[PDB]
């Protein structure tokens, strides 16, 4: 539930 | 005006957004990478504009700030005056289907059985049966829950993707593109439908659309409806004419994303394309069909009527519901 990622 | 970049996903998606290229006078171009995430990377790279997801992708999508722009609307249910652009979506059921001559296997005997998933990370393949499963064991060890899976996407030496069969020559084995054998609705159905599993997580329809005729595709077309079983969570069995009443979840239907920047320009030039090549378009079927792909859903899936108009310009959270968004965010933590 947190940042892209990529 | 514009023109759009759609993303293609694998060579298959690529011949065929050529296609849509040339017919729309390069209103629409074609970008093309091996897999979701990698065009969701050109999207949000600005090398590609816009590329229709699964539920699942458009999770990873939202969470780098691409935006839902137009879902995939099929065939309603119930009866409506409303022009399909503007019916609001329905879902699709998620089901986990059996072969009926596999006479002991319910929901409740899934360990250790061999599995065929639409791909790693999908809805239907993917979140829904594996977030129940890694729930209902209390444990994240969703890679040893299977004896033996095709589940593209994942680690090509690992058991969940044993089951794999790549391409015509054997190459690409479990990539997640439609070079893949089972990849997708239709390939883990076919993983089925083969007996290299003995579960396929796919969608309702999946098992509709492809026996009793409805696919005249070699290995579906002599695929009959009746030999085929859902698995309900309560552990009984039933017909595949009882999807209301033994599936898994209702999915959020697969929807165009785009960067927030190009939303409205992509929503305006797909309303536009599809007048001409979507279901009943001025030039489908004499020039080309959007919606059509010989079953292989390539770029939009098969069945899809229009791609329609979103209600309250949703967020991807939003659009996908924050019941699914959760269930997402819970099975992540395994990872
Ligand atoms: C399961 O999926 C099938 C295939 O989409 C649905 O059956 C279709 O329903 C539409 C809308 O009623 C009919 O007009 C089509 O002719 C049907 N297709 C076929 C091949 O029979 C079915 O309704 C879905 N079941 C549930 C519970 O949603
Ligand atoms: C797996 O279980 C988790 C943990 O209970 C579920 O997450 C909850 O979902 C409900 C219903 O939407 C929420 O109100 C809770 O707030 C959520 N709990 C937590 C701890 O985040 C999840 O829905 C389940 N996965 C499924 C059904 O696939
Ligand atoms: C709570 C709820 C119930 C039914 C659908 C949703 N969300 C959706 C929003 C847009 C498109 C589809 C859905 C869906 O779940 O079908 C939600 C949040
Ligand atoms: C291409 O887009 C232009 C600009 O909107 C429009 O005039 C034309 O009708 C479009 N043609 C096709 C074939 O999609
Ligand atoms: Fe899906
Ligand atoms: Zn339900
Ligand atoms: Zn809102």
């Amino acid at each position: 539930l947190e940042a892209c990622a990529f | 005006y514009t023109r759009v970049v759609w993303c293609a996903v694998g060579p298959e998606e690529q011949k065929k957004c050529q296609q849509w290229s040339q017919q729309s006078g390069q209103n629409v171009t074609c970008a093309t990478a091996s897999t979701t995430d990698d065009c969701i990377v050109l999207v949000l790279k600005g090398e590609a504009d816009a590329l229709n997801l699964d539920g699942g992708y458009i999770y990873t999508a939202g969470k780098c700030g691409l935006v839902p722009v137009l879902a995939e609307n099929r065939k309603s249910s119930k009866h409506s005056s409303l022009d399909c652009v503007l019916r609001p979506t329905e879902g699709y059921l998620a089901v986990a289907v059996v072969k009926k001559a596999n006479e002991g296997l319910t929901w409740n005997s899934l360990k250790d059985k061999k599995s065929c998933h639409t791909a790693v990370d999908r809805t239907a393949g993917w979140n829904i049966p594996m977030g129940l499963i890694v729930n209902q064991t209390g444990s994240c060890a969703f890679d040893e829950f299977f004896s033996q899976s095709c589940a593209p996407g994942a680690d090509p030496k690992s058991r969940l993707c044993a089951l794999c069969a790549g391409d015509d020559q054997g190459l690409d084995k479990c990539v997640p593109n439609s070079k893949e054998k089972y990849y997708g609705y239709t390939g883990a159905f076919r993983c089925l439908a083969e007996d290299v599993g003995d579960v396929a997580f796919v969608k309702n329809d999946t098992v509709w659309e492809n026996t009793n005729g409805e696919s005249t595709a070699d290995w579906a077309k002599n695929l009959k409806r009746e030999d085929f079983r859902l698995l309900c969570l309560d552990g009984t069995r039933k017909p595949v004419t009882e999807a209301q009443s033994c599936h898994l979840a209702v999915a959020p239907n697969h929807a165009v994303v785009s960067r927030s920047d190009r939303a409205a320009h992509v929503e305006q030039v797909l309303l536009h394309q599809q007048a001409l090549f979507g279901k009943n378009g001025k030039n489908c079927p004499d020039k080309f069909c959007l919606f059509k792909s010989e079953t292989k859903n390539l770029l939009f899936n098969d069945n899809t009527e229009c791609l329609a108009k979103l209600g309250g310009r949703p967020t991807y959270e939003e659009y996908l519901g924050t019941e699914y968004v959760t269930a997402i965010a819970n099975l992540k933590k395994c990872s």
